[PDB]
């Protein structure tokens, strides 16, 4: 479904791509953080953990993740709790493997923050 | 057999729904002569493990002795209750936060608050003397609720479990700054609770919701890494200014215990 926004319409796809864009920067520019690039800036999970606490009213105790990952390993343990949020909010178990959004794997990493944007869009 | 059979969750008479949210519901309702309150806690992926772990943790919050201590007066085992669920006796005054910030008939005067911070200090005090809890504990204006003499009490059914997550925190604007940042075995937890009360002050003090303008992750985030704290208010007495201080020590060890503040408030009463 969401891989034919991918696909087959390209600049529908772009289209996605900006609106993804300015739903995520709404957010996280009140921690002061800006994104530019969906391509790279959340494969180390910190933006997705802190997203999911904009979006959801709560804060992450920084014991709770790695806020400077070191390693492979601690970027996929970053995104394999942001998925663990995700669920605790009401979403079902994401369907990429957390090690797909540390690769860069573009539709993965579109296809978690596209149903975050189906479900918070309203978010103030 | 087992030590505890809890409150059997039939007996409870279900009168009317109070809220609803991330951490499951309350309702008013009775139970055995008393008026009470029961929250049916949402859990995700219960397991036996966990409900284990809800029965080992329960029997801790039933403290009876102390006045400014609200018990938990039972929890309903699951299974073979529907959700694990927890009762206390109803409070008619609510939270401390419904009665300083939702209150819309009148407004407490501040020997009834500095009455408040006694009780507080007291009960406080009581459950520093206490073996330490699994349960995560965290003191904040809606952990205390005001009893139907006005009396401040600490509210151990608002206690976290061990199955509820502690990646998120919902009231991080009265949490001591390491304890935004450390895991609670590498923080001393008693001087953490200090710093709640300090900020407890801070809201008597100011009849304002610390930090209200900001979401809950940005108080996490600033107060942990770009050292936001709450503005000293304008135009109080030098001896307030002074205690508020010295609870909100940014050296954990610094901060007194509440036991010491006690007869510091004792003396700040009217009556
Ligand atoms: C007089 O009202 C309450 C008394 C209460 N007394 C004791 N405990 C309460 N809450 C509580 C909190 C956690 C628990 F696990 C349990 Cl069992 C109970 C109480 C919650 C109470 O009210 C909760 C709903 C507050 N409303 C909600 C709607 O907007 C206005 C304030
Ligand atoms: C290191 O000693 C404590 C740590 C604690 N850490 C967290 N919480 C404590 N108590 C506590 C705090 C809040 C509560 F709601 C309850 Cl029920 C109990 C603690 C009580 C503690 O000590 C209680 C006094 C008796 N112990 C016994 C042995 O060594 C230390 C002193």
């Amino acid at each position: 479904a969401f891989d034919t926004l991918f696909d087959h319409a390209p600049d529908k796809l772009n289209v996605v791509k900006k609106t993804l864009i300015t739903f995520v920067n709404k957010h996280l520019n009140k921690l002061n953080l800006e994104v530019t690039e969906l391509e790279t800036q959340f494969a180390d999970g910190v933006y997705l953990v802190l997203l999911m606490g904009l979006l959801e009213g709560y804060f992450v105790p920084l014991h709770s993740f790695f806020l400077t990952p070191d390693s492979f390993e601690q970027k996929v343990l970053n995104v394999s709790f942001a998925f663990e949020l995700m669920q605790d909010g009401g979403l079902e178990k994401p369907k990429p493997r957390p090690e797909d959004i540390v690769n860069c794997d573009l539709k993965s990493t579109l296809r978690v923050l596209y149903n975050l944007f189906t479900k918070y869009r309203n978010v103030e | 057999m087992n030590k505890h059979s809890g409150i059997d969750f039939k007996q409870l008479n279900f009168l009317t729904k109070l809220n609803e949210n991330h951490s499951g519901e309350l309702w008013k309702g009775r139970w055995q002569g008393n008026d009470i309150v029961v929250k049916v806690l949402k859990v995700r992926d219960w397991s036996t493990r966990k409900s284990r772990d809800f029965n080992e943790e329960c029997p801790r919050l039933r403290i009876f002795s102390h006045p400014n201590v609200l018990p938990v007066l039972g929890a309903c085992q699951s299974p073979p209750a529907p959700h694990p669920t927890l009762i206390t006796h109803w409070m008619p005054y609510g939270s401390l936060y419904n009665v300083l910030h939702e209150g819309t008939n009148f407004v407490v005067d501040q020997s009834q608050a500095v009455k408040f911070a006694l009780d507080m200090a007291r009960g406080m005090a009581f459950l520093h003397t206490l073996e330490p809890l699994i349960p995560r504990h965290a003191l904040n204006s809606r952990s205390v609720m005001i009893d139907e003499d006005m009396t401040a009490r600490i509210s151990m059914a608002d206690v976290k479990f061990s199955f509820q997550s502690p990646g998120r925190m919902y009231a991080p604007a009265w949490v001591a700054p390491e304890a935004l940042q450390k895991k609670p075995e590498d923080t001393n937890r008693r001087s953490a609770d200090m710093w709640s009360f300090a900020v407890l002050l801070w809201e008597l003090v100011t009849r304002e919701v610390p930090f209200a303008d900001l979401s809950n992750m940005e108080i996490g985030m600033k107060v942990a890494l770009e050292g936001l704290r709450p503005t000293i208010p304008p135009g109080i007495s030098p001896h307030v200014s002074k205690l508020m201080k010295i609870c909100m020590n940014e050296d954990p060890a610094k901060r007194p215990k509440f036991d010491m503040i006690v007869p510091i408030l004792e003396k700040m009463q009217d009556k």
